[PDB]
């Protein structure tokens, strides 16, 4: 819930960094609800279900991303176990990550606060009939953290092999919809401000990413929070995932025309990927 | 009065009406459809208020079949000139609350007088005569006429809430509209259009917060032209007008609306006097404007919100009003002899205003009394009543009726001076139910309207040894008090007491028949459907196939919400006669089967604390209002028609936002030109 | 124009003059004594400016057309007698006469002297009314003719013991109205100076109102003749002005609610005086999108009051500027010029229909988008964007100094004596910007001879008075500065209604060479205008019977002292006091105006009887601008109707008593009775 008048109000999106909360990494990046989800599932049905791969979603994002934004380094464990695969980060890499984090500066800090305000203004914790003035407007003196939050797992499958992932839901756009939930879902991210080339080229960047997460997901919209440097929302612009790819290429400021299509081949790297695992591993296995 | 106002201030807002004729189609003489394109724009909701065609005055028709007929063929042109596609409701007043029983005991009273001088029926439209009854009985069989016998009315609904729901014309299409919005599912973007005569409506239709809102009405300063009126318009008018500078908290038009709103109701409404100070034909709306602006950055929050007073806020806003009343009644003074002698030179005594030291003098003489213990106990009893009437109008425009009962206890206004220490004021509400129209029956008509009133009911209205012969008087005093003689005259006659009636009306219904035992019995909503709408099929496959008494409702096709309820008196097989006679010169209309729709019971969501902010998803129209017209309005001061009312007035484009600075899109157009 | 403004906006400040003649004292209508006292209030001193009396072109409506001096001389010697009659000072009698003024003022006249030499062209194909300039021999005889009028009226008039008069002749340096205001300042810096001294100044200018009020001495009135019913033998009526009732209104008006600093109407109107000059004075062209007809005042002064409460400090502190706070200020009126400039161009063409049923180029356009590039172009003629950049913004800075140069000029005396404006028009308001980069000074400089300031402002058609020999520099067509006197010139109508407020387009005079070639004839003139072209000093006359006259004598011509620090005194003149060598004690001062019949011959007189001393002021000093301590507030003329009728008037523009009673300071407590007092809960119950 965003009406323009917050936007034309300039909100800060600095204010309680610190109150800034920050989880554990390796207890967040466990795959123990997904196992939990699987458990329950196998329940209902009394037999193995026949998904093959099962992860988080940012493995996934990580490895389409990979073809054209190789600028980070990763290590991750395979184990097969049961004749099914499960992908997760490598603690030793979890620790170094977190050596990484502490050597960082308070930039990185400062944005993904910022991040998280953002996503806690344009959200309520309840439909917006049954909320109360006292709801909305206290927003600003909420605390945030990165623990609570509401996630979803999704079955997909590639080529011929079934996937079920899992991935966290930013909140939904104006309620729950018992039949086709992932149409409702609305994803959030910031953005610094857009004035010159590098920030198109940048801010393209983010949308590829962007948009390999969600249309992994199948989230159908995703919104930007235009923040300026001094953590200041300045506008809010929509997109839909199945716009994107059209419009990058009918860009009509694309100085730089683009002879390849750059989501395609994401595709079939990814595809070319799921099969190099679901190939490699035998049974009972563990890799790296 | 207000609407000369309007027109002169926004002139952007008043539009002509394109009747068009009977060619439509590329020429070559071809009749309008009902499914053909609207040059007014399209509109989704249309909402009739029936009282502008129940009682069109103009004196003239004789009978009541002469202008039943007379009604369904204007009703037959105003539908066809806006043509809504969606929702059709028709609301006639029900009983009205307490507060405006004695507004309106007076409006019939001095109709007395006029017939009395007459001598040297127009009120049978009051809830629950015979007339109604027959009223009532005749828009549902226009309604299934309709339906069945049009092919563009295929997807649209029709509302009926006739005098037996309780509730005036604009209350109930204000309840509706905003259980409309307690349901999460709505959308934003659905257009509204409103016919009425009553100037309430400008107001009341900003109450919504709904920007693709509308209100039609005929020309009063002109086939009979109409034009309507966008508030969507004005809106970009009172934006621009009502955003002062310099201020501690974040600017919000929606609460500055409802200031706004909150303050052409002391100019003048329909449930307290007028201040002594105030006058609308004064420009007396724009004297507390300029107030309200000057006084408004000092304090911390809004006069109002959601429809819930601040009084420690609106204390300080007539503080300074006090400190404009001398200027004030000496301009009238001053002005209103020197128009005496402008005529004369070419081809109220009591109180004297204009001399210092009108308070002792206005509340002597009004009251016939100078204790000044007295005067001081009367005081301040008079503002702590205006206070709770002012608390009582806008909750009834913001959270529907808070109080059944209430009314107010005195015929004058106390002076803006006298409202001091407010916050110590306790304000408290009982909503009570509504009363039976038999009682609101004799609450309202006078001495001389005993035939619409049951003749058993006849002799406690006249009898000289009723128990209630003192609320009816056949001549009473004329306080003048106004203009020359009887433009702003108070009936001054004793206010009803609801225990000495109550009581007596009580004892009397056991002797009455059961048709009109049921007349005097509240009733909820009708809803009727076409057998060609998506709807037709679920509901007579749930309230009449699985036996459901009752199913629920969400957003839908048609765009109405509530829950339904299975009409025993409906048959599946019965066959709907017009009732009225079929006279000549009109068409012929015949009888329908229930085989082509289904009428159901009607009910609203629950009652829910409504919130005055823009919904979520909604999309904004374009502006009018240029520069030049910018201008105009903020350097402006005191001041003395078709193009684009296809895609403009309906919500234009298909982003919630505005591309701004450094937004993607923004910087694409910005980037385009150069 | 303003009067009429003041007059409509502000009903009471003026009051008739009550002229008593032959006053029935004691059942006598005879003559009215000096000393008698005087229905309109006792006052202290006076101030005179030649200017409105010695013009008979600004009173064309009747028949003077004075052939010989001797009736002017004697004209002026009788208004002056009646108007000193209707005023009756008791202390001061201050005489003023224009001098050299200052380089940016006469550029303003120089055109207007041309428009009478370019109508007489015309007309051709009565006295000389260019004469009246500083310089000419005329003066020379004007100034001898003061001094015996101000000898005879002293050394005769018991009434007169008391009074000093203080002559500045043409010769002093100095615009006319600036002596008075530098006087009074002058008086200001005395520690033993008396709060409650009422003045008057008589004037006829409008500038007077705003100057009366930079002083800030609250007993003060101008003397002013009734100008709007003059044109709707017998004695002419005149208007009291009461600056102390304005002070009045302009409390209340001026007091905006909701301010972050203390209400001070003191320095208010320093900024609602300073505000009144954009408007329109003598020295600046006027904004373009300001007109006083268009009550553009009034438009400034709402402006101020929205941008008030945000800046935290007033536009102008004791004449000097706050860049910044100006800024803001035509920021505001900035987005105002298209709405302004739209009514001007409606209302134009409203009037052009009403006159229907009763019956260098211009083209600019105002009233269309885009004027502002327009503009410059159509006057300038050059449609480079670079030059117009570089133009523009220099152009803007020369009116920023302007306006410096302005508000110093009238509270703090002259700053510079060569500063001037050097284009014909002003820029645009929304030009202002970046206002504070800009860098303000001044040169004070030295004042210009009087045959230098005569030729620079006469034309070439009235050589006559000028002297011979430098007559050939002017009218030659060989002079070297002969460019400097075209006989026909470019006049720019600016889109005006009629011609004579058009703008006479003229070449701006060379200060260096002027000079130059002007002090190479220096030494062929004779020693008679050698003295008549050197400045002097002013004079001060005092009389025998005076109480401050036997110290004078005692010290300037027995103890033979050069100087003597007059001080305070008991007519409250104060300064320095030096012996006139050309005065003589035993000698008889002779009228050097031949006798008219009629006109009340008045005999010669010795020198034994009064005294001429060379005078001079205190040493400038910075002035600031508060009120004095001990001063007593006159009694209130407001009785909470205009009160009213001020705060929420809006528009109010559609005889009386003596109100004497208003005028002295009543009362003689310097505070007022409040709530908690001791004498207010006495008075109370």
């Amino acid at each position: 819930y965003l009406p323009d008048g917050d936007i034309d109000n300039s909100i800060d999106l600095s204010v309680g960094s610190k109150h800034f909360l920050l989880g554990d990494s390796v207890e967040l990046s466990k795959l123990d609800p997904i196992l939990l989800a699987l458990k329950e599932i196998e329940k209902e049905s009394g037999a193995k279900t026949k998904d093959r791969i099962i992860t988080w979603r940012g493995i996934m994002r990580k490895l389409l991303t990979l073809p054209y934004d190789s600028e980070e380094d990763f290590v991750l464990d395979v184990v097969s176990f049961d004749g099914q695969l499960f992908i997760q980060f490598n603690v030793p890499y979890l620790k170094s990550k977190d050596v990484q984090k502490q050597g960082d500066t308070e930039f990185h800090k400062k944005l993904q606060f910022s991040g998280y305000k953002f996503e806690k203004m344009a959200t309520l914790p309840k439909p917006w009939p049954e909320c109360t003035r006292k709801e909305i407007d206290s927003r600003a003196k909420s605390k945030c953290n990165n623990i609570e939050q509401y996630g979803a797992i999704v079955r997909t499958g590639i080529s011929r092999i079934k996937i079920l992932i899992g991935g966290a839901v930013a909140c939904t756009a104006d309620y729950y919809d018992e039949n086709d939930p992932l149409s409702r879902y609305i994803e959030l991210k910031t953005t610094r401000t857009i004035n010159q080339y590098k920030d198109m080229i940048a801010f393209e960047k983010k949308l590829f990413r962007t948009w390999a997460q969600c249309f992994l997901l199948g989230i159908p919209k995703i919104i930007y929070g235009f923040r300026d440097d001094n953590c200041i929302l300045r506008t809010v612009e929509e997109f839909s995932t199945n716009d994107i790819p059209l419009m990058v290429k009918n860009n009509p400021l694309n100085e730089q025309p683009k002879k390849e299509n750059c989501y395609m081949s994401s595709i079939n790297f990814y595809g070319a990927v799921v099969e190099w695992l679901n190939e490699s591993v035998k049974d009972d296995q563990v890799w790296k | 009065a207000l609407f000369r106002w309007l027109s002169r201030k926004y002139p952007k807002i008043i539009s002509p009406v394109i009747q068009d004729e009977d060619v439509d189609i590329d020429g070559e003489s071809r009749p309008t459809r009902y499914e053909d394109p609207n040059p007014n724009g399209e509109l989704d909701n249309l909402y009739l208020d029936m009282n502008g065609i129940v009682h069109p005055c103009s004196h003239v028709p004789e009978t009541e079949d002469e202008m039943m007929l007379d009604v369904f063929a204007y009703t037959e042109n105003v539908i066809m000139m806006a043509r809504p596609r969606k929702v059709i409701y028709i609301a006639v007043d029900g009983v009205a609350p307490r507060a405006k029983m004695n507004q309106q005991r007076s409006r019939r009273f001095r109709s007395a007088q006029d017939a009395k001088d007459a001598n040297e029926d127009s009120n049978a439209i009051t809830p629950g005569t015979p007339f109604m009854h027959r009223l009532a009985d005749s828009l549902r069989y226009w309604a299934a006429y309709k339906l069945t016998t049009d092919p563009g009315w295929s997807g649209i609904e029709v509302i009926i809430s006739d005098a037996s729901v309780p509730g005036e014309g604009e209350h109930k299409i204000m309840s509706y509209v905003r259980s409309l919005r307690s349901s999460p599912k709505h959308d934003p973007n659905t257009t509204h259009c409103i016919y009425g005569l009553a100037a309430a409506l400008i107001f009341l239709g900003l109450a919504t917060h709904e920007p693709h809102f509308k209100i039609l009405r005929e020309d009063v300063f002109a086939k009979t032209p109409f034009l309507w009126l966008h508030l969507n318009i004005l809106r970009e008018y009172l934006q621009i007008e009502l955003n002062v500078p310099g201020l501690s908290f974040p600017f919000d038009l929606e609460k500055s609306i409802d200031d706004w709103v909150f303050i052409c109701f002391f100019c003048g409404n329909d449930f307290l006097p007028h201040l002594p100070s105030l006058d609308v034909r004064d420009n007396s709306i724009t004297t507390l404007v300029t107030i309200w602006k000057q006084i408004l950055p000092t304090m911390k929050g809004y006069l109002t919100t959601d429809g819930y007073l601040n009084l420690p806020a609106v204390e300080r806003l007539l503080a300074e009003l006090a400190k404009k009343e001398d200027y004030i009644f000496r301009k009238r003074y001053e002005d209103e002899k020197r128009s005496l002698e402008n005529q004369k030179r070419r081809k109220n005594e009591e109180i004297r205003l204009w001399e210092p030291g009108y308070r002792k003098r206005y509340y002597e003489t009004k009251f016939h009394t100078k204790d000044p213990q007295k005067v001081k106990k009367i005081a301040r009893n008079m503002v702590q009543k205006y206070i709770e009437g002012v608390s009582w109008v806008l909750l009834y425009y913001y959270q529907g009726c808070p109080s059944w009962n209430w009314y107010y206890p005195y015929h004058y206004a106390p002076f803006a001076a006298d409202f001091v220490n407010l916050s110590e004021l306790k304000i408290e509400f009982v909503e009570g139910t509504p009363f039976r129209p038999y009682e609101q029956l004799m609450s309202v008509l006078p001495a001389a309207s005993s035939h619409n009133l049951p003749d058993v009911f006849r002799s406690l209205m006249s009898d000289a040894n009723s128990e209630i012969i003192d609320f009816y008087p056949e001549e009473f005093p004329l306080d003048m008090n106004g203009k020359k003689v009887i433009w702003q005259a108070i009936p001054l006659l004793p206010f009803i007491d609801e225990n000495r009636l109550l009581k007596a009306v009580q004892s009397k219904y056991d002797q009455l028949t059961e048709d009109e035992k049921f007349r005097n019995t509240n009733r909820s909503e009708i809803l009727v459907l076409g057998r060609s709408h998506s709807h037709y099929p679920t509901l007579v496959k749930e309230l009449y196939e699985e036996g459901k008494d009752s199913y629920e409702f969400q957003v839908d096709s048609s765009g109405v919400s509530g829950v339904a309820i299975k009409l025993q008196s409906f048959d599946r097989s019965g066959v709907l006669r017009l009732p009225v006679k079929q006279l000549e010169g009109y068409r012929h209309y015949p009888d329908i089967s229930n085989r082509d729709f289904l009428m159901v019971e009607f009910k609203q969501l629950p009652k829910s604390h409504a919130k005055s902010m823009i919904l979520s998803g909604l999309i904004p129209h374009l502006r009018r209002l240029t520069q030049e017209d910018k201008d105009s309005i903020l350097y402006g001061g005191t001041n003395f028609e078709n193009a684009d009312f296809k895609q403009y007035i309906g919500p234009h484009g298909k982003s919630q936002y505005l591309p701004r600075q450094g937004g993607y899109k923004a910087f694409i157009q910005i980037h385009s030109d150069e």
